[PDB]
């Protein structure tokens, strides 16, 4: 029954997820997990985007609470909008030239693999054969 | 936008199917799941049509499918494997017609993972345990034990998970009494991983692992591991015990290895090749269809060749070793995906494409003409016996279950003369293609029509005993014509009633002689020429005519009734006590007596004075009226009937008022239902007794349970209703017009022309109004391919004799595509056809011919951008294309001058290209785009004249969508692109883009910013684009306005109207042969009860695979604003405590969420 | 974290190999093609072949996927 | 309402069924929350056979009530994780 | 039929939340495409 409140409640979290204060953005988290959780399948996918592109950039937090929180909005938001766009947003990390961001990185990536493990199949980037193997399957190109 | 989507056309392609007791008597059930949904039917093998008895959608993707029976028990559960992580053995009821979940033990994650269990499930012989196993690192056994209440108690599953170890397939032996054992066809990838030079992987072999369930010693433990040499691409299990040896067989190309568990003779049989086959020998046979049919004593199986011909196997184990098995091509079949080889003379085989053949099997299996290939029969190994093509001998075909399955192209028009509009369908595949027309009428698929213009249609059988009507007396004012109930109706003089009068009806209401009313009376008229008629009462004839079984009333004119009874010598007798009602009676009928009775208890006549009486039959209580009907206005027809029993008047207004018909006066409720006269009368539909009153809609007040109920029925447009029965249906509705009879099945008829090839994309011409279709079975030989290998076939064994003589009747005479199936091979090579159909037939006009390793594309057939009003085609054919993997030459795009009006493909001249043009549409010169590069190029005659071309695509574009000034085009990553059309500017600038990752492989323009796409994970995805967005700009997103999964591969997409008038939705194809209608619901309330409906029907009916609805609809992206409506009609077909549950959780009744649910699938 | 999450199909490490994590992924895509119904009928009605010689194809090509590793 | 510690079984689930008792009545089993208590919880193994039967699938009382995950656990299906009586390691 | 103050025969109550004798409603659906009550839009249904 939320979807009437949530672009009500985006200012406030959008207001709340730039604060100092590692309290409000944990706690905005937590709200940005529990409203994705509570109206997947309705269309407000877009909102949602909106308070990933503040709830992403918070990843780099090392106190554990933020850090869980961080973790359980990433697995709502990745629930609700869909395994595409977290793979859109871990593809240009996962071979990150530093270890602890690639390893972050790789952590969001084994959690969205492990949840949508049959899903990221059709949502795989289009990468070309290289000379190590051959990489551009042609039982996606055929037609009947 | 808020879309309420519905299929229309279900998808019958059965991709596994299974068979046994799963009835719980001694018919045979087979299930086969044909998609989302699985049927089982259990059809009568004396009949020998394939009839489905039921049918339940689980909203899911089934992995695996089997079946199995307890010990002892005469019903065998079926345990599916489904994309959920439950594994679900359910149990069929056919109390209930249905399926009912015995149990459903969760076992992972939902969806197709690698590591989760159910892509391979298996059962053990003895009833014991269910192994399901991963395709990779996962398997599974739980140990299913009978309980107190012979009920299958489940177990917790043992873990049977082994690092780096795939399973090709897997099947639980038959170990008798003892312990348990499965084995399955491992295949080590480790050391494929481990090593980087791949000598690991050629080294790699498959190995059957027997692992026994020590049900005893609660574990599983790998009792045996055998390596094979020979890949398994299938395993089949040989009948152990009393009907053979306990062992497996594997199958591969031309190599059949048998092996029990122990020392056994290995008998590596080769495949009984075809007598002198056309196929190439590169291509390996394989048993990809296995079917073991074990008798009482004996046991044998069926395997599918290379060619499609089914090939029945003994089993002569003799008790010590695999000795023989005598590999004879028992029959000639299509090409099946899965066969099944039922016992009682059934055998089901699933086609792939084209119709499932369920054949007869009268003979032993013996009746065969084709020749016998043994495994103790020594060869040089390098062939087998030759079995040539033979008849059906041993199984007859008596079913031919039509599937559209594969489905490639469609197009729905009203453009021939029919109640609906005509949706043609091009698919196949191979030479197994045809062009299915599909048009409805209700369900009129045969169209019967009364001879002249009747004024009553009233059947006059011969004779109580005889079931069928011997004469359907259509009558008139001047003559009359017999028609008997054969779907045949036409005029005769066979009925004997001598009808020249004008007979107001005529019903068998004797034992053998049928009382008819007309202007000279009452007549009892039997089969021969022999007619007793007694006079109406009073001067004037009889208007209203209460029929009955033994006591017929005649009321005249002033309501006058003379009663009828039945005499002991079989004539009718007229009553001597008569009275007048209180008007003139226009309509009646008489309620059904019981057979204790000796005449009607109740008969009631309507008067015109707003009344209707009606009164006892019998001599006691002889013209005394009893109860008395109110009616609202003046009433043009009566009608008594049973639901005790009712009598309903209707006036000539929309009100007909019922009341109870008894010896005292009931209480009478008015209903309305066409601005016509009432000509109500008795007649049966649906199991339930009916009055259908004449009107301009098909209403028919139904008293079904004793509720008189009155609707609309989707029937074409009529003046009169009533009851049929003929050869085609037992039971239908008969709207009649104006020399019309509407046929209402208290489906759509599809008609299939064959082609010559797989179709590709059908295109209607402009000029000609015909569909030039073009048919291209890539991966094959062509005609004259096949042709010219006959021919080399036939010179290369002319020298030798008989030999010679082989070669010319197999170069004349081959395998046949309709019997054996036509031997086809090469890569490159294509059947490339362009064949002409015509708006009335489909039969081909015309046909042109390509390049034996063409295939024809690019289907557009329009005027020449480049010449004037002229339809000049252009038809892009990609030659020596090889799909798995990318190899192809270039395409050529054919020019045409479409000679005789488009009638005749006259192809003018052609001009190559090294990408493949297969999309060309006009945009103002015309825009035709090979490979990336799409170029407004004129339609020239000879050559396209290019002017400006952009490879800043991605990797292609599959389909270009305009509606000016702008070209929309889908890629392989990006859905929809669009680039701003400007062909006075001659520059091409990218309007709009793409976020969300589609291989979209169709088109559909709801608007001009609106772009429709089907992603190749089976996902319809309409994204429009942004407001306000710069068309000379580029960088700028589209979102995406609604997503949704059908479940199944959708092919294309058109936003038109496919039925007449209702909603202008939009119609999808699938490629699973699966069509669907998307209604945009412009109503926020309906809208509002629609989801507030499909929230309280997802959480009071539960799918059957165990998914969730939202999530089998959301797979791939999540769900906006998209409505299903397969649990909106599974909603209505729910039980009735649920449906009164629902219905007070929605606030409202069943029957009136019943007729929204008929309101929103009238609304199309 | 856990041992079978590490462990499971599709897992990987900040020390993952991109020619793992491509032939996990074409391992995936082959299981996937190999598991749907509709995926497997749009992959093999395209071309003349039979569904259970698209299967074996599929099991070939599932070997294949681990070919050429480096 | 979590600690970092206390990994629960990882095991595969079977058919004994979860027991809850009255100090941590109405809780999740994963998130700990109270909301829509809608699956049944499976105990996989000897968490339920020998000495430890009818127990806590939390902290270790005796139990009195059928445990249940909530609907938002259920939403991910974390359900199907395994077995989620504690084991202090 | 509450306003012209007679007997009512045969009650029924018509789309527009109006009990009246099935006569009368008819007669009022024949007359009128709106019920008399509240100019409700019944369409002239002589309905039970
Ligand atoms: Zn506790
Ligand atoms: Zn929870
Ligand atoms: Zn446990």
């Amino acid at each position: 029954m939320g979807k009437d409140y949530i672009y009500a409640v985006t200012p406030l979290l959008e207001d709340a997820l730039m604060d100092r204060d590692l309290v409000h953005r944990q706690t905005a988290s937590a709200v940005v997990q529990h409203m994705s959780l509570g109206v997947y399948g309705f269309g407000c996918e877009d909102s949602l985007n909106h308070l990933l592109n503040y709830v992403w950039p918070n990843v780099f937090e090392t106190s554990p609470h933020v850090i869980q929180a961080v973790m359980g909005a990433l697995e709502g938001l990745r629930v609700a909008i869909g395994p595409c766009r977290m793979l859109q947003y871990c593809l240009q990390g996962l071979f990150h030239p530093a270890r602890k961001v690639r390893d972050v990185y790789w952590k969001i990536y084994n959690s969205i693999y492990i949840g949508s493990q049959d899903a990221l199949i059709a949502h795989y980037p289009r990468i070309y054969n290289d000379d190590k193997n051959t990489y551009i399957r042609y039982e996606l190109d055929y037609i009947l | 936008m808020f879309l309420y989507n519905l299929t229309l056309q279900r998808a019958t392609g059965i991709s596994f199917a299974i068979h046994g007791n799963f009835s719980g008597t001694k018919q045979q059930e087979i299930v086969v799941s044909r998609g989302k949904i699985l049927e089982l039917l259990r059809p009568d093998p004396n009949t020998g049509k394939v009839h489905t008895l039921l049918t339940v959608e689980v909203f899911g993707v089934i992995r695996s499918l089997m079946a199995f029976r307890l010990t002892g028990g005469t019903k065998d559960y079926i345990v599916v494997g489904s994309d959920s992580g439950r594994i679900v053995i359910l149990e069929y009821q056919p109390s209930k017609n249905m399926f009912e979940k015995i149990h459903q033990e969760t076992f992972g994650k939902s969806g197709c993972r690698r590591i989760v269990p159910g892509q391979f499930l298996a059962v053990d012989p003895k009833g014991r345990a269910v192994m399901i196993s991963a395709i990779e690192k996962q398997k599974l056994v739980y140990i299913l034990n009978r309980d107190a209440a012979a009920r299958l108690t489940i177990s917790s599953p043992l873990e049977a998970h082994k690092a780096n170890t795939l399973v090709y397939h897997v099947v639980g032996v038959d170990v008798g009494f003892e312990n348990p054992m499965f084995a399955c066809l491992e295949m080590d990838y480790e050391e494929a991983d481990n090593d980087p030079t791949g000598e690991a992987a050629a080294n790699t072999q498959q190995t059957l692992t027997f692992y026994e369930l020590d049900l005893g010693l609660n574990h599983v433990v790998r009792k045996y591991s055998e390596p094979l040499e020979e890949h398994g691409n299938f395993l089949i299990t040989v009948p152990g015990g009393s009907d053979g040896p306990s062992g497996v067989l594997i199958c591969s190309e031309n190599y059949i290895t048998y092996k029990n568990f122990g020392d056994q003779p290995d008998i590596r049989c080769p495949i009984p090749r075809r007598r002198n086959d056309l196929d190439d020998p590169e291509r390996g046979m394989i048993f990809v269809c296995s079917a073991t049919h074990k008798t009482k004593s004996m046991f044998f199986f069926l395997a599918q060749t290379e060619q499609g011909d089914i090939f029945k196997i003994t089993l002569e184990t003799d008790e010590d070793m695999v000795t023989e098995i005598r590999l004879k091509y028992f029959d000639t079949v299509p090409v099946a995906a899965a066969m099944c080889v039922l016992k009682t003379g059934f055998l089901f085989v699933a086609s792939e494409f084209g119709n499932h053949y369920l054949y007869q099997i009268a003979h032993l299996g013996d009746d065969d003409e084709e020749p016998e290939f043994s495994s103790a029969m020594p060869l040089e190994e390098g062939d087998t016996f030759f079995f040539q093509p033979r008849p059906l001998k041993n199984l007859v075909l008596v079913d031919e279950l039509d599937s559209l399955s594969p489905i490639l192209f469609c197009q729905i028009a009203d453009l021939a003369n029919e109640d609906t509009p005509q949706l043609y369908v091009a698919c196949g595949r191979g030479p197994r293609s045809s062009l299915r027309v599909l048009r409805h009428g209700v369900s009129e698929m045969a169209v019967s029509e009364l001879p002249g213009n009747p004024n009553a249609v009233w059947t006059v059988r011969r004779h109580i005993e005889d079931e069928f009507d011997a004469y359907i007396i259509v009558s008139f004012v001047n003559a009359t014509l017999v028609l008997s109930i054969g779907e045949t109706v036409e005029e005769v003089t066979d009925s004997g009633f001598l009808g020249t009068t004008p007979t107001l009806s005529c019903s068998l209401l004797g034992d053998d002689a049928l009382v008819q009313v007309y202007p000279d009376g009452i007549r009892h008229i039997r089969a021969d020429k022999r007619v007793n008629e007694w006079k109406t009462p009073g001067k004037k004839t009889i208007v209203k005519c209460a029929v009955n079984q033994r006591q017929v009333v005649i009321a005249l004119t002033g309501g006058e009734l003379v009663y009828f009874e039945m005499d002991p010598s079989g004539q009718l007798n007229e009553y001597t006590e008569r009275k007048e009602m209180s008007a003139d009676v226009v309509c009646m009928s008489l309620a059904n007596v019981p057979p204790g009775e000796q005449r009607s208890r109740f008969l009631a006549v309507g008067l015109v004075d707003n009344t209707v009486r009606i009164i006892s039959l019998d001599p006691s209580d002889c013209l005394q009226p009893l109860s008395m009907q109110a009616l609202p206005a003046q009433p043009e027809s009566l009608c008594i009937v049973e639901m005790f029993l009712y009598l309903n008047i209707g006036l000539q207004n929309g009100v007909l008022l019922r009341t109870v018909l008894d010896p005292v006066t009931g209480d009478l409720s008015d209903t309305r239902t066409g601005s016509r006269p009432v000509k109500l009368f008795r007649v049966r539909m649906q199991g339930q007794e009916a009055v259908l009153a004449m009107s301009s809609r098909s209403w028919l007040s139904y008293s079904y349970q004793s509720r008189f109920h009155l609707t609309p029925l989707s029937y074409e447009t009529l003046e009169f209703a009533s009851g049929f029965a003929s050869e085609q249906c037992p039971e239908g509705i008969v709207a009649i017009s104006t020399n019309t009879l509407r046929i209402l099945a208290l489906v759509f008829n599809q008609v299939a022309f064959p082609l010559q090839y797989t179709p590709r994309k059908f295109v209607i011409h402009p000029e000609s109004n015909n569909l030039i279709i073009i048919e291209t079975d890539h991966n094959a030989y062509t005609e004259a391919t096949k042709a010219q290998r006959k021919q080399q076939m036939a010179e290369e064994m002319v020298e030798a004799e008989l030999a010679a003589e082989m070669a010319a009747a197999f170069l004349n005479e081959n395998l046949p595509e309709s019997i054996f199936g036509a031997p086809k091979a090469g890569n490159g090579q294509w059947a490339s056809v362009i064949r002409v159909m015509n708006p009335i037939q489909g039969n081909t006009l015309d046909l042109v011919q390509l390049e034996q390793n063409e295939a024809a594309f690019s289907v557009a057939v329009c005027r020449f951008s480049n010449t004037g009003e002229d339809w000049y085609v252009l038809v892009g054919v990609a030659k020596d294309l090889i799909l798995n993997p990318r190899s192809v030459a270039g395409g050529f795009v054919y020019t045409y001058k479409l000679v005789n009006n488009g009638e005749k493909l006259e192809f003018l001249h052609k001009t190559p290209v090294e990408e493949v043009p297969a999309a060309i549409a006009p945009f103002q010169r015309v825009l035709i785009g090979v490979g990336k590069l799409l170029r407004v190029y004129d339609l020239g005659k000879k050559k396209l004249l290019r002017k400006c071309e952009n490879k800043h695509i991605a990797n292609y574009i599959s389909g270009i969508q305009t509606i000016g000034h702008r070209v929309i085009v889908s890629d392989v990553q990006e859905s929809f692109i669009w680039v701003r059309y400007k062909r006075n500017e001659n520059q091409l600038i990218i309007f709009a883009d793409d976020t969300y990752p589609r291989w979209v492989t169709t088109a559909s323009l709801l608007d001009y910013d609106t772009v429709a796409g089907a992603d190749k994970f089976g996902n319809i995805c309409v994204v429009r684009l942004p407001p306000n967005t710069n068309d000379e700009v580029d960088s700028q997103k589209a979102e995406v306005i609604m997503n949704y999964h059908v479940g199944e591969t959708v092919l294309s997409l058109q936003k038109t109207t496919l039925i007449p008038g209702g909603s202008e939705s939009l119609v999808y194809t699938t490629l699973s042969g699966g069509i669907g209608i998307l209604v945009p619901f412009t109503s926020h309330e309906d809208h509002d009860f629609f989801q507030h409906v499909e929230m309280h029907l997802r959480s009071e009916h539960p799918p059957l695979c165990g998914r969730d609805h939202l999530s089998f609809r959301s797979y791939y992206f999540p769900v906006k604003n998209v409505i299903d409506g397969d649990l909106c009609e599974q909603f209505n077909s729910m039980e009735p405590n649920k449906q009164k549950n629902v219905s007070e959780e929605l606030d409202r009744t069943p029957p009136e969420v019943s007729k929204k649910l008929e309101d929103i699938r009238t609304r199309y | 974290l856990e041992h079978l999450q590490s462990k499971y199909i599709g897992t990987g490490h900040a020390d993952t190999t991109k020619w793992e994590w491509l032939v996990n992924q074409h391992r995936d895509s082959y299981c996937s093609y190999m598991g749907h119904f509709d995926l497997l009928n749009y992959f093999a009605i395209a071309e003349n072949e039979s569904k259970a010689r698209v299967r074996f194809n599929l099991m070939e090509k599932m070997l294949q996927p681990c070919g050429p590793p480096a | 309402k979590h600690h970092p510690d206390l990994i629960f079984c990882r095991k595969q689930a079977g058919v004994a069924i979860g027991r809850l008792c009255e100090k941590c009545d109405g809780k999740c089993v994963i998130c700990d929350s109270y909301v829509r208590p809608c699956t049944l919880v499976r105990i996989c193994d000897e968490c339920n056979y020998g000495s430890y039967q009818g127990r806590c699938v939390i902290c270790g009382g005796p139990g009195v009530s059928d445990a249940y995950y909530c609907k938002e656990c259920t939403i991910q299906e974390k359900d199907r994780d395994g077995c989620p009586k504690i084991v202090n390691l | 039929c509450f306003i012209c103050r007679q007997s009512f025969q045969n009650p029924v109550v018509t789309k527009c939340r109006h009990y009246f004798c099935e006569s009368c409603a008819l007669q009022h659906f024949r007359t009128t495409p709106r019920c008399y009550v509240c100019d409700q839009q019944t369409n002239g249904v002589f309905n039970p």
